């Protein structure tokens, strides 16, 4: 649901080389 | 259950009470007492500065319940006409009217009693009282207490339990209280004993006859063995010790005191006498007080409570509290606590001990004469007086001054705040004092009562025939017996036919001077009473008849000096006085000796004292506690002086201190007058404390007299006058210094009080109207320059005078945009409803005003900072008063309650234009005080005003942002609740909840009135919650009670007050419209009710309300009183099924639950502290620790059942292990420990422990003398306390003593060690751990031992070098932090490693620079508002009323004067706003990509409904697009019920989501946003209702398919034996099913198996079968077993094809090598070496392909600058990066030092790649290299370079545009060498978030039919469709679609219940090679398989070791191809 901002679709907060997704939630 | 590591004993923690008004010192200390079954004797050891003396010491006290006699008249008459205190100490009023009974109990009394109700004129706790007197005469008077809780307390039955005159044992003054019985039928029965001549010397027992009345606390019983709602001892029968388990003994030095033997219960030792004896004397006969008590036993029924252990001696002690005291002559005051526990074995453990101090009276040291420069105009040396006079509170000059009386009150002499005072100019005192007679009362300026007693030789009656000099003078009247207005018994002879003159000879002495006494003209030296006579005073002028309280009473007793012997006639109230007291100690000669030179002043403080004048010096005489006087002490008068009769020396306060100074006159001299203060602070003051633990406090006493002088002072800087009500002078508490001594902060607080309020009519002390509170904060060389301001507390209190209250408004913080303020209301109680009342009479008036005593009335925080708001305060609170009238039986007084009916907050945030408003409101409450209509009130925003107060560098129109309509609302949370209670003659049960209900109204801004909303407004008929204004229904709530027989609810509760279940509405009619198109209206009421729900009426119903849906919870069994009524079964709602519980014999604790699916879990407990030591669980696992003599852990083992097998712990009897108890010896134990953790306590390490060399240094009488003085313990401990004050008093020390100064010393700590595996041979080695405390019990630190390495060091003293070195113990230290005295953590360290455990100074490495720290800022509320972290830059947050600026490092980067663009991430803090709710309803952002461009406004908009959750929520582009449009749907809008459930989700992404939520909280039905409904299915009522099975439906199919079936384990011996019990054994997920074939005892999964699904056939589990099943699966069975330690870590794991992972851990933890073995090959190495960071990252890492790499962390931050992995076979680097961040975070710089591969022709340099972001910190461009036959980005993957193709590499760059929402739109890729610069843009919906690539569409409206309802995206690229699960799961992708319904290219997948994926299958129908692969997902595990049509072609096999992404290592394994 709403645990990554509203953009449902987002990607790691568009900040890809500081973040990463383990599980996609 | 049990602590497991994470909790230690409570630290002590002895704050001081704030007590507000009365402005005394207080404390509060905790007996150490058992709750056993849950009804033991609340006690506590209460310190009071006003407290006097006691069985516990001068200023201690112990109350207990006690009733008694009303003290304020003389003494009581012992008639009907006395009155009687409550136990809070209030008057009592009758109550209803007297009955006649002899039945109590059910037991027969033995006469006709009269019983009289009685009730408190001021009532707080609603208890009721009755006076049992028996009509005939011949038996005892008791009193009863009905509680309103339903307990029954008896006072005073026995005679033991009552003090009365020994003399008449008719007369009682207080009764004791002696039994009490709860509701259950738990029992508590008090022995007090009686006062006996045991011990006492002689000459106390021949001047003390009749000293057997008073009574001392002995044992206390309870915790009886029967039940029974009879009060104990109602018989009068001595309590058996067979009936009770629990015994609370207070002893007196009867038992032993040594720390080598334990007291025993049974004691034949001999009672102690105290120095200090003393009486009270105030009921009309001496009550002598001998005695002390020196410990306090808890003692425990070992052989009652287990019947396995047998009691020899007795009852065993659990707990002692050693009290030690410093006795002298003068007052004992209590300096030493301590607990103490012996262990079973004779050894005992101890906690350290609390010191305490109180002041001295040094009077050689601190007195010299000083000459008063300030009387230098005063020229009358003979005739003047030192008295006060108007009250005031300091002593004025009175004189008369040509022959016209003056007076000239005390004045503040210079700075204000300094002690010294001075007198103002001279005052006519209009009244003439010659107007009346001699020995008569005159008033002052004609005051109300009459002050002063006048005696003067020119008035009327007036015969001294043998006078020396005389003249005019004034006298205190309290110094006095009261009877002297009409003189009776002695008084009335002794004066006789009157009294000639009455002269002071000390602050409340008179010497006494009989008239010419007619019908005896003789006028011997004696006159006759009844026994032994008196004398008369003048008489005999050699001896001195004076009224003087020598004896500390209260009371003014006679005291006849002679030159040998003092004789004291004490008083008894009403002339009476008692035979004489031969007062020893003082003896002059009797030549010598005149009356004129002796002097009577208490100049300690303690019984007055005695000076005798000589010409060249003085003699005083400490009064010794009223039993005589020590030995003279001569103070020299001022050089060259000779004192004769011409001169004068007064005894008066001019300090205002209570102690009397020396105040010279002399003719001759210059200056005439002197002045020698004894002492500048008042003694017996308790201002000192030490705990040993490292704090360390300070009190600091200032008198009220000087503080009057300074609040007449600064009014006196205004054009007006202030009065004074305060007489006498009360010694406030004035500063409390808080010191810790490991931190070296202090926080000095400052009181400040004003507005003193005394009662002339009670004579009672009201308090003070205004209290001033300051705390600072002073820290130590070495911290951060950032001064916290110390905070200010502004509180008003009610004195009850209606002349201060009245003008307290004024001191206030003013505000022209307040709301009304608040005046007292005064209502009655007529017919269940308050009236109220405008005051009657004056008397009406004192009474109405006098219950508001005590209540704040206003509270304002200041900040005291430099920032331009200083004058603001942070919060403001203000609460209304109500005083209801109860009833007017009596004509003295009428019954009153005091209560606070409305609170209104206020939270300005130092802005006082835009305040924060809150207001609660109680409308009514019932008879009893329980509220019947409460209130909540949000007050809507300001309006913006033209004036903005905010600061200016906000960003722009950041506060016009601020502003919602959510704001501008006015909120009314108006609650409705009925109460339940039993009203009876012995019965009495209040507060019981019946049923709530909850509304809320919402109204618009306008209709707040100008002065706001109060009680008369709402009162009203057109008020705002009138009956017929619309409401909005928030829920309701019923409690049903049960009386223990049958389930069915009753009408009203029993005395037990049982409660069967609670009812809690969950829907409504308008709740419910969320189902509809989800649920049909038919199936709707009978699905609701499948799931429980249940239909009623409202509470407190309207018209046209019906049947809301409640859910029923908290099912409870109770037992018969037999049991205590103690639960039997619990249950939580009714779908699952109950828990039994098995209670021990005495019902005390629980030993055995049965759950409800038939699973035991049995507790084997310890008496002595009734906690559990041995658990029984479900498997029958046992699982043991062993406690300290204390209670506190220090072993823990385990064992049991793995496989069947019996493996474990060794158990105590297979191996014993001796626990440890030093620090050092228990890190030297080695391999092997059969305990899983052994913990060694040791708190008392802050005290020095010196050697037993060094005690063998120091002689016998040296350690004598030391140990008696109490500066040294038994054990080899110093005092801390008791040492500093013996360098400072005596200050040479008689011993050199080498570890005070430095030395080895730690603050409290705790060693805690943990095994990894069990006996048979392991690893091993011990996990080690040592904690730090502070004195308020917070974590300093923790170090924990590593294996090996290179770390810092530290110095023997307590320093820390920098230097790094290697040692053999790493010892990491993490977790440093500082804290303050208030507990916030002001500097947080980084962890390192460090040799050795022991703790590093503070002050060493505070400044040490190369430590790197943290700083942290605190506002006065607590919350942070700048935090500078290590490398300087600092995140910032600024509190306001209506939003929260956070800023982040790089916000404040521009800020750091003192990265790439400081001037882009300036002003972008995110913002959230709150509502008058306190609810988050925006969240601003700041986007900005140019230092120039001024930024974008993100605003994120949530809405919150009144009920008060998340109802809509907008993103800033779809806000954009909807302020064009308000037809758009927001990014969620959510549906909930009352309680909160969510139960519709309307996403514009995902669709749709309805769910119905269980009444446990269980997914029932859950339907789909693509129209799929998923129902689950759980176990019958009786079970814990665990998940059956799972069914799901789509709108397409007609029945449902069961997916997902589980079977879960028996409770058979089989299944425990693999430990499988209570878990499920088999699952079958959709994938395949899960087995679980054993299990661990720390719960790890052993053995596992999997079983999957053949590929054309879907899981449909039908039918209850297990074998059609079964039928589905495939032959392959894949089974994964593994091993754990200890620890629960994986050391071993086995794959499904038979290979085998081994993993060993370190000393740490951390796994420091990895291996593994293939089947049938050798065991080859995966991980050689592991080395980790302080921070517990990976350090340093050696592969089994023997390459090493490198990992470089920033010490600042933490974070990892570098990777660098080398080879060291060829010395070649083969990857060197090393990255670079921002102050956030964010990676902007990723280098590589590594010369490139050889695959790369003719390269050798690598360029860098850098990256930059906006300020919402999405990445923006970035510059990467590319291979060069990469061509354009696609989803088709690109071709390996091959070492012949001699490929190259290019440089690119690419820059990213982002929608506003967050959606990624472009993509500018360009390479400038390459020339393939290509686009790719994204085209998003106009309606959502759902964007698809520009080849699908570039059409926005176009794009929601690319999706499915759920979200999902059905077409991947053009051609490629994608089908998916009914769980929203990617089900078959179709690569190559062919023609001619062919099958195509395509691929699918399955996964598991949980979602991993589990299958993956992919097909290819080419014509030359048909390959379709397929990969099972196995742990550790993949299975690759490829088949043609014609033969298998590939079996792989490949092996994981390791995680996903962190240098896992992959084995290929092939069996074929």
């Amino acid at each position: 649901g709403t645990i990554d901002g509203l953009n449902l679709y987002r990607m790691v907060r568009n900040n890809p080389v500081t973040l990463l997704d383990p599980d996609g939630l | 259950s049990l602590p497991k590591g994470g909790g230690a004993i409570t630290g002590m923690g002895e704050a001081l009470t704030p007590t507000g008004p009365d402005g005394m010192a207080a404390l509060s200390l905790p007996l150490p007492i058992s709750a056993g079954r849950g009804y033991a004797p609340a006690f506590t050891l209460n310190y009071n500065s006003g407290a006097g003396n006691s069985p516990f010491g001068l200023g201690w006290d112990c109350n207990v319940m006690t009733i008694r006699r009303r003290t304020h008249f003389g003494v009581p008459h012992y008639d009907e006409t006395d009155t009687f205190l409550g136990p809070e100490g209030e008057v009592l009023v009758v109550a209803d009217q007297p009955r006649d009974e002899s039945t109590l109990q059910g037991i027969n009394l033995g006469a006709t009693f009269t019983v009289t109700g009685y009730r408190s004129r001021l009532e707080s706790h609603f208890s009721r009282l009755e006076y049992w007197q028996p009509k005939t005469t011949g038996k005892t008077d008791f009193w009863l207490i009905y509680s309103p809780d339903g307990q029954v307390h008896l006072l005073g039955k026995s005679p033991q339990a009552r003090i009365s005159n020994p003399s008449q044992t008719t007369q009682t003054a207080q009764w004791l209280l002696e039994a009490s019985v709860s509701s259950r039928g738990e029992q508590i029965y008090y022995q007090y004993r009686a006062e006996d001549d045991t011990g006492c010397e002689a000459d106390e027992i021949t001047h003390h006859l009749q000293a057997t009345a008073q009574r001392y606390l002995h044992i206390v019983y309870y915790g009886n063995r029967t039940a029974s709602e009879t009060l104990p001892g109602l018989d009068g029968s001595a309590p058996s010790q067979a009936d009770w388990l629990f015994y609370l003994v207070f002893d007196y030095g009867e038992r032993s005191n040594n720390l080598k033997t334990p007291p025993a219960f049974s004691t034949t030792g001999s009672w102690l006498c105290r120095q200090d004896r003393f009486s009270r004397y105030e009921y009309g006969f001496e009550i002598r007080t001998r005695r002390l008590c020196r410990q306090v036993l808890m003692y425990h029924h070992l052989q009652a409570l287990d019947s396995k252990i047998t009691e020899h001696n007795g009852p065993t002690l659990v707990s002692r509290l050693i009290l030690n005291y410093d006795e002298s002559a003068i007052a004992s005051t209590l300096v030493f606590v301590r607990r103490v526990g012996h262990e079973q074995d004779g050894n005992v453990v101890t906690l350290p001990p609390l010191e305490l101090a109180y002041q001295d009276f040094s009077p050689r040291h601190h007195a010299h004469w000083q000459p008063m420069d300030v009387l230098a105009n005063f020229n009358a040396i003979q005739r003047w007086q030192l008295v006060d006079l108007k009250g005031e509170g300091l002593p004025g000059l009175l004189y008369q001054d040509k022959g016209a009386w003056w007076y000239r009150s005390a004045q503040r002499l210079g700075e204000i705040g300094s002690d010294a005072v001075t007198w103002e100019k001279m005052q006519p005192l209009s009244v003439i004092p010659s107007l009346q007679s001699n020995a008569s009362l005159v008033d002052i300026n004609g005051d109300g009562q009459l002050d002063w007693v006048i005696t003067g030789p020119g008035l009327r009656g007036y015969h001294s025939q043998r006078p020396d000099g005389s003249w005019t003078r004034f006298t205190p009247l309290n110094a006095l017996p009261v009877e002297y207005t009409h003189p009776r018994a002695q008084l009335a002879d002794l004066m006789g036919a009157g009294l000639s003159d009455l002269v002071l000879i000390g602050p409340k002495s008179v010497r006494l001077y009989a008239n010419t006494r007619d019908g005896f003209a003789k006028g011997k030296d004696v006159v006759q009473s009844g026994d032994i006579t008196l004398p008369v005073p003048g008489a005999d002028p050699r001896k001195l008849v004076a009224f003087s309280d020598v004896l500390g009473s209260g009371q003014a007793h006679l005291v006849e000096v002679s030159a040998t012997k003092v004789t004291c006639w004490p008083n008894l109230g009403r002339g009476r006085f008692g035979q004489p007291i031969t007062l020893p100690g003082f003896s002059q000669p009797a030549t010598e000796f005149n009356p004129a030179q002796v002097y009577l002043a208490d100049l300690d403080g303690s019984p007055t004292d005695l000076i005798y004048v000589h010409t060249n010096r003085l003699d005083i005489f400490l009064n010794k506690s009223g039993n005589g006087f020590a030995e003279p002490v001569t103070l020299r008068f001022p050089e060259g002086l000779r004192f004769d009769h011409t001169c004068q020396l007064q005894m008066a306060d001019v300090q205002g201190l209570g102690v009397a100074s020396l105040i010279l006159s002399v003719p001759h001299m210059s200056p005439h007058h002197w002045r020698c203060d004894l002492t500048n602070m008042k003694p017996w003051l308790l201002n000192e404390m030490n705990n040993n633990m490292g704090v360390h406090h300070t009190l600091r006493y200032r008198s009220s007299s000087q503080f009057w002088l300074d609040e007449k002072a600064a009014a006196l800087t205004t054009g007006q006058t202030p009065v004074c009500y305060l007489p006498f002078p009360i010694h406030t508490l004035w500063q409390t210094e808080t010191e810790d001594e490991i931190s070296g902060n202090k926080l000095v607080t400052t009181l400040r009080y004003a507005r003193g309020a005394w009662d002339g009519r009670e004579r009672e002390f009201r308090g003070f109207g205004y209290v001033e509170q300051t705390d600072s904060h002073q820290l130590a060389q070495g911290n951060a320059p950032e001064r916290t301001p110390p905070a200010l507390t502004k509180n008003w209190y009610a004195t009850g005078l209606p002349v201060i209250d009245n003008a307290l408004s004024t001191e206030y913080w003013r505000d022209d945009q307040a709301f009304a303020g608040f005046s007292p209301r005064f209502t009655t109680w007529q017919d269940n409803k308050d009236v109220p009342l405008t005051p009657e009479d004056d008397n009406s008036r004192y009474w109405f005003n006098r219950a508001l005593k005590g209540q704040l009335l206003r509270s304002e925080l200041y900040g005291l900072d430099d920032s331009t708001n200083k004058h603001v305060p942070y919060t403001v609170t203000e609460f209304r008063s109500q005083v209801r009238r109860l009833q007017h039986t009596d004509s003295r007084y009428p019954v009153l309650w005091s209560s606070v009916v409305e609170s209104r907050n206020y939270h300005y945030e130092r802005i006082a234009s835009d305040p924060q408003c809150s207001q609660n409101i109680t409308l009514s409450s019932d008879r009893f005080g329980q509220p019947l209509k409460q209130l909540s009130v949000q007050y809507p925003r300001r309006q913006q005003p033209a004036i903005n107060l905010y600061p200016d560098t906000l960003p722009d129109k950041l506060l016009a942002n601020s502003y919602d309509d959510q704001q501008r609302q006015l909120r009314l949370t108006y609650q409705q609740s009925s109460w339940h209670h039993l009203t009876n003659n012995t019965v009495r049960v209040l507060g019981l909840p019946d049923s709530t209900r909850s509304d809320i109204f919402t109204y618009g801004a306008e209709n707040v009135p100008a002065g706001g909303l109060n009680l008369e407004l709402l009162s009203d008929k057109n008020s705002l919650i009138a009956d017929d204004k619309p409401r909005e229904y928030l829920g309701q709530q019923k409690t049903a009670y049960t009386d223990g027989q049958n389930t069915t609810p009753l009408q009203t509760p029993t005395r037990q007050a049982l409660i069967a279940f609670t009812e809690t509405t969950v829907f409504n009619q308008s709740t419910l419209s969320a189902f509809n198109g989800s649920i049909p209206s038919d199936k709707l009421s009978t699905t609701l009710e499948q799931a429980g729900y249940q239909q009623t009426n409202y509470l407190f119903p309207r018209t046209g309300e019906d049947k809301v849906w409640v859910a029923h919870h908290g099912y409870t069994d109770y037992g018969t009183a037999a049991q205590f009524w103690r639960p039997q079964k619990q249950s939580n709602t009714q779908l699952t099924g109950k828990i039994t519980l098995i209670w021990d014999a005495n019902y005390c604790v629980v030993v055995q639950t049965r759950d409800a699916a038939g699973l035991t879990t049995s507790a084997k407990y310890d008496w002595r502290f009734l906690t559990p030591v041995q658990l029984t669980d479900i498997n029958d696992n046992q699982h043991l620790i062993t406690l300290d003599a204390l209670g506190r852990p220090i072993t823990l083992r385990f064992w049991g059942t793995e496989n069947g097998k019996m493996t474990g712990y060794s158990s105590p009897e297979k191996a014993s292990f001796s626990p440890p108890s030093d620090v050092n010896a228990a890190i030297e134990l080695k391999k092997p420990l059969p305990v899983a953790q052994c913990q060694v306590y040791a708190p008392e390490s802050w005290m020095p422990v010196l050697s037993q060399k060094t005690f063998n240094r120091l002689a016998e009488q040296d350690w004598q003398k030391l140990y008696n003085a109490r500066i040294i313990t038994e054990d080899g401990r110093i005092c801390t306390l008791a040492y500093r004050r013996w360098v400072q008093s005596q200050k040479a020390i008689p011993q050199l003593i080498s570890l005070l100064n430095n030395g080895p010393r730690l603050p409290p700590h705790s060693l805690t060690l943990t095994t990894d595996r069990y006996d048979h041979d392991p690893e091993q080695q011990i996990r080690q751990q040592v904690v730090f405390s502070d004195g308020f019990g917070r974590l300093l630190q923790a170090a924990a031992r590593h294996e090996a390495g290179m770390a810092r060091q530290r110095n023997e003293d307590g320093s820390l070098i920098i230097n790094v070195q290697h040692t053999e113990n790493r010892w990491a230290v993490t977790g440093r932090t500082e804290y303050d005295n208030k507990g916030q953590p002001i500097r947080t360290y980084q962890p390192y490693f460090l040799n050795d455990w022991r703790y590093v100074s503070n002050d060493s490495a505070r400044q040490e620079k190369e430590a790197y720290a943290d700083t942290h800022v605190y506002d006065p509320i607590g919350r942070e508002i700048k935090v500078i972290t290590a490398k300087g830059w600092f995140r910032r947050t600024l509190f306001t009323p209506w939003f929260t600026v956070n800023e982040d490092e790089n916000d404040t980067a521009a800020e750091v004067k003192k990265n790439i663009d400081p001037k882009l991430y300036q002003k972008t803090p995110t913002v959230s706003v709150y509502d008058n709710r306190g609810l988050i309803i925006r969240n601003i952002d700041f986007h900005r990509t140019t230092a120039n461009g001024d930024p974008d406004t993100r605003i994120t908009r949530h809405q919150y409904d009144i009920h008060g959750h998340l109802n809509q929520s907008i993103d800033p582009r779809l806000y954009e697009a909807k302020q064009t449009n308000n037809t758009i749907k927001p990014n969620f809008l959510w549906q909930y019920d009352l309680t909160g459930n969510p139960l519709c989700t309307e996403s514009i992404d995902a669709g749709r989501t309805v769910t119905l939520n269980d009444i446990e909280g269980r997914p029932l039905l859950t339907v789909t946003a693509t129209g799929v409904i998923q129902t689950r299915q759980y176990e019958t009522s009786s079970l814990p209702g665990r998940l059956l099975s799972v069914a799901e439906q789509t709108p397409e199919e007609k029945t449902s398919r069961i997916t997902e079936r589980l079977i879960w384990a028996g409770n058979t011996e089989a299944e425990k034996d693999h430990n499988l019990a209570g878990q499920c054994v088999r699952h079958y997920d959709t994938a395949g099913v899960t087995r679980l074939e054993s299990l661990s005892l720390t719960g790890t999964v052993l053995s596992q198996s999997s079983q999957l699904l053949i590929d054309t056939q879907e899981a449909n589990w039908t039918g209850d079968n297990e074998t059609v099943w079964q039928n589905m699966l495939a032959d392959d069975i894949y089974t994964t077993l593994s091993t754990f330690d200890a620890t629960g870590a994986l050391l071993t794991q086995t794959d499904a094809k038979g290979n085998i992972q081994r993993l060993a851990y370190d000393v740490a933890g951390q796994l420091n090598g990895s291996w593994l073995t293939l089947k049938g090959q050798t065991e080859q190495v995966i991980i050689k070496s592991l080395t980790y960071s302080a921070a517990g990252q990976k350090l340093r890492e050696e592969h089994g392909n023997d390459v090493i790499t490198e990992y470089s962390y920033e010490p600042e931050t933490q974070r990892l600058i570098g990777i660098k992995t080398r080879r060291p076979s060829d010395t070649k680097v083969l990857q060197d990066l090393r990255y670079e961040y921002d102050p956030v975070g964010n990676v902007i710089s990723i280098r590589n030092d590594a010369e490139a591969t050889r695959f790369w022709h003719n390269q050798k340099v690598m360029p860098e790649n850098t990256y930059t972001y906006d300020s919402l910190y999405q990445l923006i461009s970035a510059t990467g290299r590319e291979m060069a036959n990469i061509g354009q980005q696609s989803h088709q993957f690109p071709s390996p370079a091959l070492p012949s193709d001699n490929n190259t590499y290019t440089n690119y760059t690419r820059t990213y545009t982002y929608d506003r929402g967050g959606n990624l739109t472009k993509i500018q890729h360009s390479s400038p060498a390459t020339q393939n610069n290509y686009t790719t843009n994204i085209t998003v919906s106009n309606r959502s978030n759902r964007a698809v690539l520009s080849t699908l569409t570039e059409d926005p409206a176009q794009v929601d039919a690319l999706f499915d309802a759920g979200g999902h995206q059905n077409t991947l690229i053009s051609g490629q469709n994608l089908n998916w699960n009914t769980r929203g799961e990617l089900q078959q992708v179709t690569l190559v679609k062919r023609d001619k319904g062919a099958n195509d290219d395509r691929e699918w997948y399955r996964y598991s219940g949980d979602g991993r994926r589990m299958l993956k299958i992919n097909e290819q129908q080419a014509s030359n090679n048909a390959q379709t692969q397929r990969v099972t997902y196995l742990p550790n595990l993949e299975l690759r398989l490829t088949q043609n049509s014609t033969a298998t072609t590939e079996d792989l096999q490949v092996i994981t070791v390791g995680e996903a992404g962190r240098a896992q290592v992959r084995v290929l394994h092939w069996e074929s191809g």
